[PDB]
């Protein structure tokens, strides 16, 4: 194994939230890069509302991609422009096609991959940025590559990311690093659409329970005070 | 006039030297009702089909209004549940509840009811540890000769785990808390003829007191700590105990490199994993649990408690090392630095219970001449 | 069972006061803290040393395991 | 069509209907915006 | 020593002039346990998803070893269940159980618990009468102003019935019998302070007798008749009561020409269907049931029973005509020869109860001067 | 509640026999059947006539309904 | 409406079973005639074992028809010869195609149609054999046809059956009637694969319950006999 470090974040703090601006560029990445071979099936464009995009804007992406829906009255099926209810475009219809599109290897889903891998983000960010030349005395089949963070240090992961592989909207740098930041910020949101709200109840709880707990502890000590101050004696003849 | 039976929770005699430990004795009533209450609303959107169950969990955590909390108030609630028990039960040893033979046995049947229940609760979401978590444990029942293959295939609904295995648990799992809900009353009934049992172990009949002002709020104070320690985890570290892998979809054609069920088996699972033999450890497993029914024939001291048996405390807190060790040693893999431990720790468990705690009272009686 | 027919008592007096006529937390710091320490000095010696070894066995359990995966000179 | 889990039912002589003679006095174009595109929740009012 | 509470079913005082009617008083304990037992094994292969539930029934009736019976021991069992009640309850009127006010109200809350339960039990298989059987009844709760649209949409999990409607019932439906299972004990508790109530209506304290030999076997004899009358239907006419349509798959885009829920609503459903107004009949519906809570303020006779009130028998058996009529008239459609009936039969129901049974005792007291 | 403190009884005698010393079903046909009829003659008149009308209203309910769907001369 | 009569059968009797020989020819009909437009999805060839055909013989029909199964390692799907586990060949992939193949009308399934239609068999047998010329003063669109037993007496049912429409194995007459007998016998088996066994427990029950019921009724009358013969008196001063 290899243990990733504890890289800080804009959300590591126990009352820290996600930089939604970072998410906004993060979603660009999945569509331009990862959506060719990663099947995020547990998400739709509508969940991006109130998070990174708006109704009409995100809907513009549903108009962009075609989706297989609707039994025609002829008895056949067709393609339409998607909508906000529609989940993401699945790259490939089944897993086996993905194994066929690769060197026998499968891409996992990326919906809950963060919470389904030790370290979560810090694994992933260091995974992409852990590519290096193989060491001496190592050999690998074609298609496989080297990355220390992956178990076995042997993976059919083509390098997906590199500096100036694409460009973003507002125009921030398309480095291998900043891109790697927004994307891991993006995936944590995948398996946590509640982060913005978890901390909110994360905070409401304390200033109640921190406030009640003395009072109940007093009402306890209030009633018990009869016995916390009770004396006795023994007066037979 | 069903108002006279509810005096046992209002106007009941009970002692006055009572610690904060016995908060835990009633939190289960709060864990159980809460857990049931949570899970019941939770199963409003569960589905008992392989093709949709894992997704049907995702139907909750994403699309339901504040339902995502309910996955964790329930799930990690089940961890806080067990945290009560092994603080509820080791109590009875450190204080001597176990002389109440009619009650102590009831305290076992709950545990096997639950630990076989919870085993059916981790498996529903098809986490890739659900499957193998159900495979390994259930596979062991093939250890028996001439029937092991039958009952296992019989419970698998075939020759291996499948959709048919799932639904058969979901009903067996949605139900037993209600069976516990009534057995809870039974567990309090045999109590009611004798009442509680102080830390000193002395029959405190002279100093039994009311219940509505004093221990009610005291339990509520504990329930607050429970809800606190529960609200903390769900809000701040819900991924702590619930292993990461269980968010993976199920696939029989691939395993993780490391297997372990949920943390709470691990004191027990390690005992089996210690034994290289298959069957030779299985009977030790349930024996490790069912020894509790066998302890009360080993109350050697004509005292009761252990606040007044200092040597017992030297052993008792040593037992906790073994459990908390087997907890950790269980959740770690099979290699030479760890096998050497469980081959001892397993023996230590049976050893501390059946040799040295009896040996104490046989001595402590002699140290004070009776 | 209830109050009334438990046992016998003879020649015993009980004094006690309302809660309202006394502070809830008097002498909490002043008297409690020694009683905490006194409660501590009677229990630590029969509770800690198990956990002391646990910390060590938790230590050596990793180090030996840590070395074993590291290679040998061959 | 199917919609909200409910059905979706979608001029020359339609305007010939005498509204006052009907039960619910209701001209047609009060019910639509376009004459030649009819819409209603397809549920029998009685039961 | 929990052996002293189970004397109420062994060594309990009870009368000796007892008919065969009171077999029915305990068959529910056998129906309920059997029905639960059946349904529990039955839900081992049910699925709470629209796309598979109807098929998941077919998984039973075809591929399970002797499981096909279980669909009918349970389903038509629920009919034999209700056959007990309206022979169990009209009893209390024909004999005067209803003076036990603390018990009679309990006898209501069961009924609304069940008749709202069973409503969730016919709907699971998506029979094309499941759907509309759930639509029509539940749609009525829109009759209320300013909240009717909310609670209905709130229970539909949307704006209309869907997958989300299903699972929310299956948990609400798998559970209430256990809530009934405990309320059963409550229903016997308030009894236990006073015991049973002979046909004559006389306080028979002098002639109360044991229970283990006599009424035990007598109930078993009734259970035999129950199992007989249950085994008959399932083996010889299982399609009798369970309507044919329910074997159809669900489709909202087509209705049957004729709608009716299961037979047992029909005395009550007809009362609503009589009223052309929407809300003006709904409140009459629950009032038709909740009148039972309102009867015991109408025990005009200072007698109790009706074996010694011949005029009451003239009315009482006339009430049965109305129910058994509304039963049939309910299950038939809306046309002129039948509307003329329910506009009377509905009024007759409220009329016989609130005018003429009271009027009897006011007269019968005067016929015999007190 | 149980036997012992229910009520008072005075000057009452009870005779009874084992079951083994008597047939289970004596005079079942011989004496039962009149008692059935006597039980019948006391109840039929206050039970039947509702069901009598029911049979008729069940009859006329169909016939009028049967005719209505059959056409009229026009 | 129209009420069908109560035609007798070889199985109407409350201890009568199905003529399995009649079923054997009945299955020929569904494959040659009805399987072009009727989607029986709740049945497989294996259920015919112990009923009309054997393992190997019925398996010969699974070899006959192709079935869409199996994700290829390429990531695609294909066709294979079916097997005994495989349910029947669905005619059309979806309902809408069937509406398109007809005059807007849908064929219902025929798995549970018998028990889902009043009268069951007697409806069906008289349905096919209720075709006649329309009466005076009636008009029907093309594709629709007349049959009194169907509600509305108007149906898009093309006449499926006629004398000498096919031939059977053993060589019995292929009349419009005998064929109509085996087919309705066949469909009752669809929604009742248990008929052969229901009557078996149908019979075991009686000679037990008919035998117990007196005995328990005696044990009742046994214990109660103390009180069925109990006398009293009243002897105060
Ligand atoms: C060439 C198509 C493709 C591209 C483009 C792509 N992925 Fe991958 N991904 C794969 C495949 C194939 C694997 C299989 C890795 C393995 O089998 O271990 C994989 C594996 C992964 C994993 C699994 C990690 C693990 O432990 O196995 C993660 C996380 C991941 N990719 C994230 C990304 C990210 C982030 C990007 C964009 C920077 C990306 N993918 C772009 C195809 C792709
Ligand atoms: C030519 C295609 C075709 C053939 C062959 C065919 N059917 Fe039909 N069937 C249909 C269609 C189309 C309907 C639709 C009827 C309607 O829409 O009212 C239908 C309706 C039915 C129904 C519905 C009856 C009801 O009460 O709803 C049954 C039963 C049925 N067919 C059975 C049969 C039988 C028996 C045969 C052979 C004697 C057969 N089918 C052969 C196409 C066919
Ligand atoms: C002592 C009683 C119980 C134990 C030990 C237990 C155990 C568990 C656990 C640990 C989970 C966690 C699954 C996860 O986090 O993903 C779970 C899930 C679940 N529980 Fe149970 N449970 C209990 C009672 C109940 C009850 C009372 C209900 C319903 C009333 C219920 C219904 C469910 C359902 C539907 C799930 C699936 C949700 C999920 O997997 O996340 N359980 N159970
Ligand atoms: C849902 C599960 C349980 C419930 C609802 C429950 C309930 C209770 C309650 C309310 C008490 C009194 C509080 C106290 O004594 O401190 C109690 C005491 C006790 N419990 Fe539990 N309990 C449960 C599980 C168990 C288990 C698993 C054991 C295992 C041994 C157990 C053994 C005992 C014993 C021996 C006592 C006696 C207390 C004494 O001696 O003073 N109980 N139980
Ligand atoms: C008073 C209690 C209950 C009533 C009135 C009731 C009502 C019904 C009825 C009438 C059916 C018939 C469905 C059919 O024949 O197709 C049914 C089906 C079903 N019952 Fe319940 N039920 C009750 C209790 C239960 C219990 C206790 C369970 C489980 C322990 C259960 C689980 C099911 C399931 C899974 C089905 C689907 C089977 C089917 O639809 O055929 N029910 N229920
Ligand atoms: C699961 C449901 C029920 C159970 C388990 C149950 C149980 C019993 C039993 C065992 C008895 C004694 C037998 C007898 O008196 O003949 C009884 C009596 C009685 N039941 Fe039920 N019952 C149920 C439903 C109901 C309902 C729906 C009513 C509605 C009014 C009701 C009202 C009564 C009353 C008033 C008595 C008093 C008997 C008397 O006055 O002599 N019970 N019940």
């Amino acid at each position: 194994e290899l243990h990733p470090p504890s890289y800080p974040w804009s959300h590591r703090g126990l009352l820290s939230s996600l930089d939604h601006t970072s998410i906004r560029r993060g979603f660009q990445v999945y569509k331009q890069v990862c959506s060719s071979c990663h099947s995020m099936d547990y998400v739709a464009y509508r969940h991006l509302v109130g998070v990174c995009y708006t109704e009409d804007e995100a809907k513009a992406l549903a108009e962009e991609v075609e989706v297989q829906d609707g039994p025609n009255e002829d008895g056949e099926m067709f393609m339409r422009p998607g909508k906000l209810s529609d989940y993401f475009p699945k790259p490939y219809p089944n897993p086996e096609a993905a194994r066929a599109a690769n060197n026998g290897a499968l891409p996992p889903d990326l919906s809950y991959i963060v919470r389904a891998r030790h370290g979560g983000e810090d694994y992933v960010f260091s995974l992409l940025t852990g590519y290096c030349e193989p060491p001496t005395g190592v050999s690998l089949r074609e298609g496989l590559y080297f990355n220390p963070y992956f178990p076995g240090q042997a993976i059919g992961m083509a390098p997906p990311i590199y500096n100036e592989v694409l460009e973003f909207d507002d125009g921030t740098p398309a480095t291998m690093s900043q891109v790697a930041k927004d994307v891991c910020t993006f995936l944590r949101w995948a398996a946590e659409p509640e982060h913005d709200h978890r901390k909110r109840m994360g905070l409401k709880m304390l200033l109640m329970m921190g406030l009640l707990l003395p009072l109940v502890y007093a009402m306890k000590r209030h009633k018990w005070s009869v016995l916390k101050s009770r004396k006795l004696a023994y007066r037979p003849p | 006039l069903m108002k006279i039976v509810n005096n046992a929770f209002i106007d009941l005699p009970a002692p006055s030297n009572i610690s904060s430990w016995w908060n835990f004795g009633s939190l289960l009533g709060i864990c159980l009702i809460l857990q049931i209450l949570t899970g019941l609303f939770l199963a409003m959107h569960y589905t008992s089909d392989t093709t949709t169950a894992f997704s049907s969990v995702t139907h909750i955590c994403r699309d339901v209004n504040y339902g995502w909390i309910i996955r964790y108030m329930h799930a990690n609630g089940a961890s806080m549940f067990f945290i009560c028990l092994y603080m509820h039960v080791g109590r009875g040893l450190y204080y001597g509840s176990y002389t109440f033979l009619e009650t102590w046995n009831i305290g076992v049947i709950l545990l096997l009811t639950v630990m076989a229940t919870a085993f059916m609760g981790y498996v529903l979401p098809w986490g890739q540890m659900s499957f193998w978590g159900a495979t390994v444990i259930t596979n062991l029942l093939s250890a028996i000769p001439y029937i092991g293959t039958n009952l296992v295939e019989w419970i698998w609904g075939g020759f291996s785990v499948d959709k048919a295995t799932l639904t058969r648990f979901f009903a067996f799992h949605f139900i037993l808390p209600f069976i516990i809900m009534a057995i809870a009353m039974v567990h309090l009934l045999f109590l009611h003829e004798t009442g509680s049992n102080n830390p000193t172990g002395i029959s405190s009949d002279v100093d039994k007191i009311p219940f509505h002002p004093y221990y009610t709020i005291k339990d509520i104070l504990g329930a607050l700590l429970l809800i606190l320690a529960l609200m903390l985890l769900v809000l701040f570290a819900p991924d702590l105990l619930g292993d990461p892998d269980n968010y993976t979809p199920a696939n029989p054609l691939n395993t993780p490199p490391h297997i372990k069920p949920e943390w709470y088996f691990l004191f027990a699972y390690a005992i089996l994993r210690s034994i290289p033999n298959k069957l030779g450890g299985v009977l030790a497993l349930a024996f490790s649990i069912l020894i509790l029914a066998l302890i009360p024939l080993l109350h050697t001291s004509k005292q009761r408690s252990m606040m007044f048996r200092p040597l017992s405390q030297c052993l008792f807190w040593a037992l906790v090392a073994d459990l908390l060790t087997l907890t950790w040693i269980g959740g770690q893999p099979v290699e030479h630095p760890y096998i050497t431990i469980g081959q001892l720790a397993s023996v230590l468990y049976f050893l501390l219970i059946l040799v040295l705690m009896p040996t104490a009272g046989t001595i402590e009686n002699k140290l004070l001449k009776w | 069972r209830q109050f009334g027919h438990l046992t016998r008592v003879r020649h015993v007096i009980t004094y006690s006061l309302s809660p309202f006529e006394q502070r809830a937390f008097p002498h909490y710091f002043s008297k409690g803290i020694p009683n905490v320490l006194r409660r501590t000095r009677a229990c630590i010696l029969r509770v800690a040393p198990p956990f002391v070894a646990f910390y060590l066995v938790y230590t050596w359990g990793t180090q030996e395991f840590e070395k074993s995966k590291r290679k040998n000179p061959a | 069509f199917k919609w909200r889990g409910k059905p979706l039912f979608v001029i020359d002589q339609e305007a010939a209907v005498e509204v006052s003679q009907l039960r619910d006095p209701q001209h047609d174009l009060e019910r639509v915006k376009k004459p030649e595109w009819v819409i209603l929740i397809g549920v029998c009012t009685h039961l």
